C-alpha cells in the first residue's frame, strides 16, 4: 500500500535523495511585494441558505432520515457566516488591531533588520530556588 | 441538540491524525500511503528473550492467566522508514499501549501476595510507553538535581546517561532488557568513583623501570603516555 | 463536591435569582454561583475524569493507540459532561 | 541510588533478604560485585 | 452548546496532526491542519493582545497549562509553530480569566 | 539428563595445521621460581609483603586477612557490623495499590501535574459553557 | 472496548504527596463508602459474568444439537421424518407396539428399529434403559400374538417403563420451574444493588 | 562460582521466575488452608477471638523484590549494549597469523570462546572430513 | 534513505533528532521541564514550616521551572498579531493569502 | 491442617436424583440465606488474607531491618554506637553544627561524616537531600570561623533543611493515625460480619 | 526451526553388509500389469467390479462413491442427514459445581449411600447417648 | 494426515492443554472487558437495562 | 506429563489457576521385597492415595 518514495532505491536514493519540505509557503512563485486588499465588511445578509438549510437538515435528523455529519457540517458554515462579522467587529473596534491592519514592511527591510541575534532561548532557573536558597 | 459539532474538524475538514486514519477514511492526503502496524507489533505479551534460556521466545509466566500470544519486534524492516522519530521508533520494540499481560484481581490479598513475592507492580503492567517529551522532562530535572547535589563531580554525566538509558529503553515495563542496556554506564561510573577518589586521596605506586623492548623496533616512535 | 450539594447550591442560587430579579442577578448573587459552579465542577472531574485522562494519553501519544482510533474517545468525554449537566442545573 | 527496581544490577543478593546468616562473613552483598573480578577470589 | 470545550478538544487534535505529519513529511496534511484551526474565534482574538501584556500570576499560570499540554520548545524560526502556540495561548488566557485555573491537587 | 554425555561435535585435525610439540615434549615439565624465592627472602631476611601482617591499613574501617593456608592466599574480611540509616518516614507508601484510580492528592501525584492541569483546563472551560446555559435559563 | 491505561508520573514521586495530618471524619466516611461500593460492584460483576457465560454456553449447545438434528423429550425438531416421530412420540409419550396388520417379518423389522433407537438414545448409566429393553424383549418374545394377548405379558414391564419416563419428565418440568425462580431471585437481587450504588454514587464525595 | 549459584546467578529468567511463582503458590495454599481450618474452628466455638488467634500460627525476612542473573550480562563484539566510548588500536589485541603454501588462518573464522562458528563455509561443510588429516566421528 | 535507528541509538535521537518541516529547539531541548513534584514539595515544606493547609493552599503558586517562553512572541510581536488577522479574516491562508506576513516573518527569523 | 477430599459415588449418578417437584418456599428462603452465607464468608475471608499477609511481610521487614541494623527517624535501635546516635539524632531533631574546640582538620572530618551518613541515608528521590546537602557545602564554606558568624550564613538553609525534616515527621504520624483508624474500621466489620454469620446459621434449615 | 536441518547422525555400511543390486539395475525398471488387464477387460467385456455403480448396496443407508479421477479410487459418503435422540432430561445437572458440599439429596447421592448410612448410624449412636443424658439430667 | 493436524491429533498433551488455556485467557479478558464497558456505561446512564 | 514425544516431558501440568509445581514421583526402582502386594500398597507406587495437589479454591 506504501507508495515508495525510492522505487529505484539502491540508485535514486543515492543519486537523487529527496530534500526535506518546505511548509511555510510554496517557495516556487514570486513573493507578493504588496499586501491583501481589505475585503469587504460582512454582515447577517449572507447567512440566507445557511441558516434555512441548517433548519431543514435539523428538522430531518429530529425525524432520523438525514445523519449527523450533514448537521456539523451545517452548523458550522452557519458559525462560520457569523464568526465572521463577529471578527470584522473586533478587528474594526479594538484599538489594538489598528496598526496590524495598517501594517506595511518590505523584504528588504527584513533582510536589514538585526533581531535574530536575540531570538535564543534563556534557561531554565536553578531548582534550589524551590527551597529558597 | 447534537452532541460534539465544533469538536471534530478533522471529520469536516478532511485532515488525518495519522496515516492509519488518513487510509480508512479515504482522505488520502498522505502521499506515501501507508504500512500498517501489524498486530504482534500494535500489542501482545512480554516474552522470554536469551538464546540460553530453554523458554525463549515464549511468553512470560504470570500467577494469573494472560493471553500468550506475543509481542514480535521488528527483525526485517523496510529500508526506508520514512519517520525516524521515537514515536515510530519504538514500536519496533515495544507496544505503546503496553503489554498484553495485566491482571485484574478478583480480590486484594491476590494483588498483596503478588507483590509480596515479586510478580506485579502497576507501574510495570498498567502503563503505557512514555513519549518522549516525557523522557526529556525526566531526564533533564534528573540531570538538575545531580548537578544540584554536587558540580564538582566527574561521574556526574554518567549517572545522567544511564538514567537517559533507562528512561529510552523503557525500564519501567521491560526492566531487564534495560538494564542489559544500562550496566555498561553504570560500570563506567562505578570506575570514575575509583578514578576520583585516588584524585582526592593521593593515591600510587611505584612504576618500575622501562622494558629493555618497551619499543617493538628502534626507529618505531615511543609514543609518552601519562 | 457532592451531587447532593451541588444540587442544593443551583437551588440556593435560583431562589436568590428569583428573590433578586432578572436585572441586578448577575450583581447580587456571584458567591453563591461560583459556589454552584465549582460544587459541578468537582461532581464533573470525578465522575468524568477516566474519560479526561484517556483523551489525554491519547493526545500524548498522537492518537496511534486502538481506545484513540474513530472519535469515541471524545464522544465518551462529551457525553459524560452532557449527562452530568442535565443531572444537575435543572 | 534513583531506580531501585529498576536496577537489579545494584540489589543486594537474595541471601541479604534472609534475616538469617572468629570473625562471620558480611551480612550484605550486591549483586555488583560481579563486575569485579578479585571480589570474592583471592588475589593469591 | 460546548463551543469552548468543543474548540479545545480540536485544536488539541490538530496540533497532534500537525506534529505526525512533520514527522512523516506531508506538507498537504500540515497544511490542512494549520488551515484548520480555528482562527476565527473573537474572544481569543480579543485574548491574544491581552495576553501579549499579561504579567505575573495569570502568566504563569497559562504557562504552566501550556508547558502540560505542549512542554516541547517549538523552534524559534519557524512561525507557523510560532503562531499556533500564540493561538492556544490566548485559548487557555481567555478561558483562565473567564475561570480562573486551580492547578493544585490539593484543593477545597 | 546431563551428566556422561555422548560425543556431539567431531574431532578433527586440518592439514597441516602446526603442532609446536617436539618429541621430548612429555619429558618436558614447567617449574616457578617463586618457592626459591620465598625461601631465600625468608633465609635472607629480605623486604616482606604486607600480606604477611594479618591487619589491613589500605582502608579505614578495620579488615582483618583471613588466610588460606598460606601467607600467599588471603582474602581481608571486615570486622565492623556496620549501622545503616533512612532518611524515609514509614507507612507512606503501598505499592501494590493502584494509585492513579483513587481520588485525592496522593492519586493526582502519583498521576502528574500534567494530567491534573488538563483536568483543570476541562473544568474551566465546562465552567464557562455552563455559565452560559445558567444565564440564558435565567434571563427567560 | 477497553480504555487505555492510565497516565503515571515522569518524575518520581516516592512519599512527598502523603498526608501530613490525621484523616477528618467526613474522609474516614467517604472511605467507609468507598469500600461498600467495591463490594457492590463485585458482587454485581459476578452476576454479571455468570449470567453471560451461561447464556453463552447453552446458545452454543442449543446450535451444536441443532446442527446435528438432535430431538429430546420435548420433541421441538421440525427437520424429523414424520415416522422417525412418531417412533420417538411412541417412546416416550405413547406405547411402542406392533400392529396385526404387519407381516411377522415387518414386525421384527420394527421392535429392531425401536430397539437400536432407543439403545442410541439411552446409555447404561440412563434409569429407563432396563425396562425399555426388557419391554421390548418381551415384544420380540410375543411377535406372533395379537395385542390383546400381547397386552397381558408386556404389561408388567411396561409398567415400570412407563414410571420410568414420567419420572424424567418431572423432572424436566422441575428443573425448568427452579431454574427460573432462582434466575428471577438472582436478577431482583442485582437490580437492587444496583439502585444502592446509585445512590452511594449520588452520597460520595471527593474529586 | 558455587557461591553465585545460591543467589540464582547461573540461572535463567525463566527459571527465576518459576521459582518465584513455586513460592507464591506455596504461600497461597497455607493461606488458604489455615483460612478453612480457622473458619471451621472459630465456627464451631462461635468466636471471633479463635479466628485472632489464627493470625499467628505460621517471617524470616521477604523474598526479593529483584534479581539479576549472568544472562542478563551483555556480550557480543559488534553489539552496542557493550560500547561505550572507543577502544584505541594501540590497546586492542591483535588476532593469530598464519600462512604459508600448506595452511592458513585467514580462510575461516572460528568466532570468540563464546560466540563460536564454522570456520568452513556452507558448500564444503557437508565435506569436512576431506579438509583433515584425522577425524574422530560422533558417538550416536 | 531513512534508515532505522536501533535501541541503542535512541538516546542521541531523543536530544539530537532527525530534520523534519517541523523541528524543535534542539538547543534547548535540555532547557524543557515541568516539574510533578512542585505542590508535593511546596506543601511538605509549607507545612514543616507550620502553616495549615489552607494557609499553604492560599500561599501556593505555579512552577516558574518551566520550558522557557519563545523570544519570537516579544520580538515578532506586531508581525504576528497582523498574521493572526490575516488568518482570521481569510480562513486560515488558504490558497495563499498571508504569505505576505508569513514570509515577512521567515526573512526576519532567518536572515538567509 | 486440611481435611481429606469427601466421598464420591462409586456407581455414576447421571440425573436419578434429581427432583420431580418444583421446590418450596422455605427451601427458596433457605437458599436466600446461603448466598448471604457464603458472601459474608468471602468477605471474611478477604479480611483476614489481608491482614495475615501484610503482619507477615512486615514482620519480615521489621526483621530485616533488625539484622542489618537500620536506624529511621523513630530513633529506635540498640545497638548504635553512641557517636553514632548522637550524630543521627542531629540530623534528624536538631542541629549539625562544628564545634570552635577542634581544630580545622577535625572540622573538615566530621562535615565529612555528617554528609557521607546524609548522602547513604537520602537518595536523589528524597525531598530533603538538596537542603542538608545544601547546609553542609555552607558548613564547608565556614569551617574556618565561629558559630556565632557561620549562623548568620547558614540560617537560610538550615530553615528549609527542618521544614523539609518536620514535614517527614509529621508524615510519619499521619501515616501511624490513619493506619490505625483503619484497621480498627475493618476489624470491626469483620467482628460484626462474623455475628450475623452466627445468628444466620442459628436460622439455617436443612440437613 | 525445523526446514532445512543438518546432519545428525552418521551415514554408513558395515563391512560386508550386502547390497543386492546388480550393476544394471539402473536400468531395471519396475511394471504392473493392471493397466493391460483393465483395457482387456474392457475390450472382452469380461466381469466389472461394483465399483463401477456409484450407489452402494453394502448397507442400508444410503451411500454414494466420490471418485478421484478414476474408478479405481472411490471412497463412499452417505447422504442420509442423520436424526439423533436423547432420553434425557435437560437442566438436571449442574457438573461444575461440587454437589458432595451442599445438603440435600443430591448432594447425598453426588455423595454415596455408604457415606449416608454411615452418617445415620453416628446419628442413632449419637441419639442414644443425648437419650441417657436427657434421662439422667430429668430424674434429677 | 492434514485432517488429523486440523483436529491436533499430531500435538501433545501439553500443545492440547496450552490451547485451551488460550482459548480460555481470549475469552475471559473478553469477557473482563465488556464488563467495564457495560458498567461504565450504566453508571452515567444510572439504568439496569443497559447492563442487561 | 509423561511421554518422551512431549517437550515438557516429567513437567507438571500447567493450569488457569495457581499450583505447587511439585510432581508426584512415580516407584522406577522398586525393592524386591514389598511385603504387601495389595491394591492399597501397589496404587501409591502410580498415584497418590489423597489424590493430586493440584485442586482449585475459586475465588468467585
Ligand atoms: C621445493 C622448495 C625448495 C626451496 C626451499 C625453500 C625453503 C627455504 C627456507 C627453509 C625452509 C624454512 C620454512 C619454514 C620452517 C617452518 C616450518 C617448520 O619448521 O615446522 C614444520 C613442521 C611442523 O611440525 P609440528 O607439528 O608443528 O611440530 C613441531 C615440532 O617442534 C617439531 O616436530 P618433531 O620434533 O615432532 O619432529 C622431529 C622428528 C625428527 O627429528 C630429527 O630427525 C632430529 C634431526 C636428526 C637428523 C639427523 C639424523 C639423520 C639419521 C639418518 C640415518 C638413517 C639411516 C640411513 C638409511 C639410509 C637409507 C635411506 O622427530 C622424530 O620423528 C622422532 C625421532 C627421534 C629420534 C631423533 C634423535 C636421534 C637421532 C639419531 C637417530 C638414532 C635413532 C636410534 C633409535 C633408538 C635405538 C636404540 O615441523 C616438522 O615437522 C619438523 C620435522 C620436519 C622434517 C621434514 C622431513 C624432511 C627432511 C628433509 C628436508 C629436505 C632435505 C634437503 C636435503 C638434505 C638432506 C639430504
Ligand atoms: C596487514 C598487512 C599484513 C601483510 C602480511 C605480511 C606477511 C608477514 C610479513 C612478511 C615479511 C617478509 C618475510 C618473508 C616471508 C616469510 C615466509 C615464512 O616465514 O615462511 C613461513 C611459512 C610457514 O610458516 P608456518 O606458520 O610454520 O606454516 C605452517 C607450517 O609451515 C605447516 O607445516 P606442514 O605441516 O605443512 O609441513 C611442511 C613440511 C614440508 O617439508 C617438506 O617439504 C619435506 C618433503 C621432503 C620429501 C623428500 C625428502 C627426501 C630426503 C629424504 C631424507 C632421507 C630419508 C630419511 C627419512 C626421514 C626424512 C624423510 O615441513 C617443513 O616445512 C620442513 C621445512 C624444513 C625443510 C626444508 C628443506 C629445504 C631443502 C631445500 C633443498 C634445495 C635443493 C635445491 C636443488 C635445486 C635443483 C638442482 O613457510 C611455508 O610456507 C612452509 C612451506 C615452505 C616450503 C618448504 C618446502 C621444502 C621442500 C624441499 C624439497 C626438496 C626436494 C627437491 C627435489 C628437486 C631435486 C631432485
Ligand atoms: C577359500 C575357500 C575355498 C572353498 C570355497 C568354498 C565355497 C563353495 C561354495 C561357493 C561359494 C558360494 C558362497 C555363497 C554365495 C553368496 C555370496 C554372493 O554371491 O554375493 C556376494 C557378493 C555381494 O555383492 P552385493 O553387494 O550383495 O551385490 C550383489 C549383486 O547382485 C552382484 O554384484 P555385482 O553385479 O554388482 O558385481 C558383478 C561385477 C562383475 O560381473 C561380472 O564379472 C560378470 C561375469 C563375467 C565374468 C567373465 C568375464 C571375464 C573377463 C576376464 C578378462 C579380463 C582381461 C584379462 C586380463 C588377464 C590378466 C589378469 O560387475 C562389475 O564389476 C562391473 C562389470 C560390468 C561388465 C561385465 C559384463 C561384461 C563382461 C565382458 C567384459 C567386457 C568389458 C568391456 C568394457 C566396455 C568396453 C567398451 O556378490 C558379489 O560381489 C558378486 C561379485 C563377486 C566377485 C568376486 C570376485 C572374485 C571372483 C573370483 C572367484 C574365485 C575364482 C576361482 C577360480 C576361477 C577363476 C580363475
Ligand atoms: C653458578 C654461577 C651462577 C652465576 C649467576 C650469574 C647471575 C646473572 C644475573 C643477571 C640478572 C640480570 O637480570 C636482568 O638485568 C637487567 C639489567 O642488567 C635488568 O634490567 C633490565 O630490565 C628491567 C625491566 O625489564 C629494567 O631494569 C631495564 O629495562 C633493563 O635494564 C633486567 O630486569 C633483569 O632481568
Amino acid at each position: 500500500v506504501r507508495n515508495q518514495r525510492y522505487p529505484a532505491s539502491p540508485v535514486q536514493e543515492i543519486f537523487l535523495p529527496e530534500p526535506v519540505p518546505f511548509v511555510q509557503f510554496d517557495q516556487t512563485a514570486p513573493s507578493p511585494n504588496s499586501p491583501p486588499a481589505p475585503l469587504p465588511s460582512p454582515s447577517l445578509s449572507q447567512c440566507e441558505e445557511q441558516k434555512d438549510r441548517y433548519r431543514d437538515i435539523s428538522s430531518m435528523f429530529h425525524r432520523g432520515v438525514a445523519g449527523a455529519e450533514q448537521v456539523r457540517e451545517a452548523y458550522n458554515s452557519m458559525a462560520k457566516c457569523f464568526r465572521r462579522v463577529s471578527v470584522a467587529e473586533v478587528l474594526e473596534s479594538d484599538p489594538a488591531f489598528r496598526q496590524a491592519r495598517n501594517f506595511t514592511m518590505d523584504l528588504k527591510q527584513a533582510e536589514d533588520d538585526q533581531r535574530y541575534k536575540q531570538l535564543q532561548y534563556g534557561r531554565v532557573p536553578s531548582i534550589l530556588t524551590k527551597y529558597h536558597l | 441538540s447534537i452532541l460534539g459539532a465544533e469538536a471534530f474538524p478533522e471529520l469536516l475538514s478532511k485532515v488525518p491524525l495519522n496515516p492509519q486514519m488518513d487510509e480508512d477514511k479515504h482522505f488520502n492526503k498522505y502521499k506515501w500511503g501507508n504500512e500498517p502496524i501489524p498486530v504482534n507489533r500494535r500489542t501482545g505479551s512480554r516474552m522470554n528473550s536469551s538464546i540460553y534460556d530453554n523458554r525463549n521466545h515464549e511468553a512470560v509466566r504470570h500467577p494469573w492467566s494472560t493471553d500468550a500470544r506475543t509481542f514480535h519486534p521488528n527483525d526485517n524492516p523496510e529500508a526506508d522508514r520514512i519517520n525516524t522519530q521515537y514515536s515510530n521508533m519504538v514500536s519496533d520494540s515495544f507496544p505503546e499501549g503496553g503489554f498484553s499481560d495485566a491482571p485484574r484481581f478478583s480480590s486484594n490479598w491476590e494483588r498483596l501476595l503478588a507483590y509480596h513475592h515479586g510478580l506485579y507492580s502497576p507501574e510495570k503492567f498498567n502503563s503505557t510507553t512514555k513519549t518522549a517529551d516525557e523522557i526529556r522532562l525526566a531526564v533533564n530535572d534528573f540531570a538538575a538535581k545531580v548537578h544540584a547535589d554536587d558540580p564538582k563531580n566527574a561521574c556526574k554525566y554518567l549517572m545522567i546517561e544511564e538514567f537517559k538509558c533507562l528512561q529510552s529503553a523503557q525500564a519501567r515495563i521491560d526492566p531487564q532488557g534495560a538494564a542489559t542496556k544500562c550496566v555498561k554506564w553504570f560500570n563506567e561510573w562505578r570506575q570514575c568513583a575509583w578514578d576520583q577518589e585516588k584524585m582526592v586521596k593521593g593515591y600510587n605506586y611505584i612504576e618500575d623501570r622501562r622494558a629493555r623492548k618497551h619499543k617493538p623496533y628502534i626507529g618505531a616512535p615511543d609514543l609518552q603516555y601519562s | 463536591m457532592s451531587v447532593f450539594e451541588a444540587r442544593s447550591s443551583f437551588l440556593d442560587l435560583e431562589q436568590c435569582a428569583r428573590a433578586a430579579g432578572p436585572q441586578r442577578w448577575e450583581a447580587e448573587c456571584q458567591g453563591v454561583r461560583q459556589r454552584a459552579l465549582q460544587a459541578a465542577a468537582d461532581v464533573m472531574s470525578r465522575e468524568c475524569g477516566a474519560y479526561g485522562d484517556s483523551f489525554f494519553q491519547c493526545y500524548r501519544h498522537g492518537f496511534r493507540l486502538e481506545a484513540c482510533q474513530g472519535e469515541k474517545a471524545t464522544m465518551q468525554l462529551l457525553r459524560c459532561q452532557r449527562m452530568v449537566a442535565d443531572r444537575l442545573v435543572p | 541510588p534513583f531506580m531501585w527496581r529498576q536496577r537489579a544490577y545494584c540489589a543486594p543478593v537474595p541471601s541479604a533478604f534472609a534475616s538469617q546468616q572468629g570473625v562471620r562473613k558480611p551480612l550484605l552483598r550486591s549483586n555488583s560485585e560481579s563486575l569485579s573480578v578479585f571480589s570474592q577470589i583471592p588475589d593469591g | 452548546s460546548s463551543p469552548h470545550m468543543d474548540r479545545l478538544l480540536g485544536d488539541l487534535k490538530l496540533l497532534a496532526a500537525y506534529d505526525s505529519a512533520a514527522g512523516w513529511q506531508e506538507p498537504k496534511a500540515m497544511e490542512s491542519a494549520f488551515q484548520s484551526l480555528s482562527w476565527d474565534d473573537a474572544d481569543v482574538l480579543k485574548a491574544l493582545p491581552q495576553y501579549l501584556n499579561c504579567r505575573g500570576e495569570q502568566k504563569r499560570r497559562v504557562d504552566f497549562a501550556y508547558a502540560a499540554l505542549c512542554p516541547r520548545p517549538v523552534d524559534e524560526k519557524d512561525p507557523k509553530q510560532t503562531l499556533m502556540s500564540l493561538w492556544m495561548k490566548a485559548r487557555l488566557f481567555s478561558y483562565d480569566q473567564k475561570h480562573p485555573f486551580v492547578l493544585s491537587p490539593f484543593a477545597a | 539428563s546431563m551428566d556422561h554425555g555422548m560425543q556431539y561435535s567431531s574431532i578433527y585435525w586440518e592439514t597441516s595445521h602446526r603442532t609446536y610439540l617436539p618429541f621430548w615434549a612429555s619429558l618436558t615439565q614447567k617449574f616457578s621460581w617463586k618457592i626459591m624465592d620465598d625461601q631465600i627472602r625468608s633465609f635472607l631476611r629480605l623486604p616482606k609483603p604486607v600480606t604477611t601482617e594479618p591487619f589491613v591499613f589500605s582502608s579505614g574501617s578495620p579488615y582483618i586477612r583471613r588466610y588460606f593456608g598460606d601467607a600467599d592466599i588471603s582474602v581481608p574480611v571486615p570486622l565492623h557490623a556496620p549501622a545503616h540509616f533512612a532518611f524515609v518516614p514509614t507507612g507512606t507508601v503501598s505499592p501494590w495499590e493502584e494509585t492513579g484510580m483513587e481520588t485525592g492528592p496522593q492519586g493526582a501525584a502519583a498521576r502528574g501535574a500534567a494530567a491534573t492541569a488538563f483536568r483543570a483546563v476541562l473544568e474551566s472551560a465546562w465552567k464557562c459553557d455552563i455559565d452560559e446555559q445558567i444565564k440564558e435559563k435565567l434571563h427567560s | 472496548t477497553a480504555l487505555p491505561p492510565p497516565p503515571s508520573a515522569n518524575v518520581a514521586v516516592s512519599f512527598t504527596a502523603a498526608p501530613a495530618e490525621p484523616l477528618s471524619r467526613g474522609e474516614v466516611k467517604a472511605a467507609s463508602l468507598k469500600l461498600e461500593l467495591q463490594n457492590i460492584e463485585r458482587e454485581l460483576k459476578d452476576w454479571w459474568m455468570s449470567r453471560k457465560i451461561l447464556r453463552d454456553r447453552n446458545i452454543g449447545l442449543f446450535n451444536l444439537l441443532q446442527h446435528h438434528n438432535f430431538a429430546g423429550l420435548s420433541v421441538n425438531n421440525a427437520k424429523l421424518s414424520d415416522s422417525q416421530r412418531v417412533m420417538w412420540t411412541d417412546l416416550v409419550q405413547g406405547k411402542p407396539d406392533v400392529e396385526d396388520k404387519l407381516s411377522v417379518d415387518a414386525r421384527e423389522m420394527k421392535v429392531d428399529m425401536y430397539e437400536k433407537l432407543f439403545k442410541q438414545a439411552a446409555d447404561l448409566e440412563n434409569p429407563c434403559r432396563m425396562p425399555g429393553v426388557a419391554y421390548l424383549r418381551c415384544l420380540r418374545d410375543t411377535l406372533t400374538e395379537t395385542q390383546s394377548a400381547r397386552r397381558s405379558s408386556c404389561l408388567n414391564a411396561f409398567s415400570s417403563f412407563d414410571a420410568c419416563r414420567t419420572g424424567l419428565l418431572k423432572q424436566q418440568s422441575a428443573a425448568v420451574e427452579n431454574s427460573l425462580v432462582r434466575q428471577n431471585m438472582a436478577d431482583v437481587r442485582a437490580k437492587a444493588l444496583f439502585e444502592r450504588r446509585a445512590v452511594l454514587l449520588d452520597l460520595v464525595e471527593g474529586k | 562460582a558455587q557461591l553465585h549459584a545460591s543467589e540464582g546467578f547461573w540461572d535463567s529468567e525463566s527459571e527465576q521466575q518459576e521459582a518465584r511463582l513455586q513460592r507464591h503458590a506455596e504461600h497461597r495454599n497455607d493461606l488458604e488452608t489455615t483460612w478453612e481450618e480457622a473458619l471451621r474452628e472459630a465456627t464451631l466455638a462461635r468466636n471471633f477471638d479463635v479466628l485472632v488467634s489464627y493470625l499467628n500460627h505460621g517471617q524470616n525476612g521477604i523474598p526479593p523484590s529483584v534479581t539479576w542473573n549472568f544472562n542478563a550480562m551483555p556480550y557480543g563484539k559488534e553489539n552496542p549494549d557493550t560500547k561505550t566510548f572507543p577502544i584505541p588500536d594501540h590497546e586492542q589485541p591483535y588476532r593469530a597469523f598464519s600462512l604459508g603454501f600448506t595452511a592458513n588462518n585467514l580462510s575461516g573464522n572460528w568466532g570468540d570462546y563464546i560466540d563460536r562458528q564454522d570456520n568452513k563455509n556452507a558448500l564444503m561443510r557437508p565435506a569436512r572430513m576431506m579438509f583433515t588429516d584425522v577425524f574422530i566421528p560422533t558417538t550416536k | 534513505a531513512a534508515s532505522t535507528i536501533p535501541i541503542s541509538q535512541w538516546p542521541s535521537l531523543l536530544y539530537a533528532p532527525p530534520s523534519s518541516p517541523a523541528n524543535p529547539a534542539v538547543e534547548a531541548l535540555p532547557e524543557m521541564q515541568f516539574d510533578d513534584l512542585h505542590y508535593p514539595r511546596q506543601m511538605l515544606l509549607c507545612r514543616g514550616a507550620g502553616y495549615s493547609l489552607e494557609q499553604c493552599n492560599r500561599m501556593a503558586q505555579p512552577d516558574a521551572r518551566v520550558t522557557p517562553e519563545n523570544p519570537a512572541e516579544k520580538l515578532l510581536k506586531e508581525e504576528a498579531v497582523a498574521a493572526i488577522a490575516c488568518l482570521s479574516q481569510r480562513e486560515g491562508g488558504k490558497d495563499e493569502q498571508c504569505r505576505y506576513y508569513i514570509e515577512r516573518m521567515y526573512k526576519l527569523a532567518n536572515k538567509e
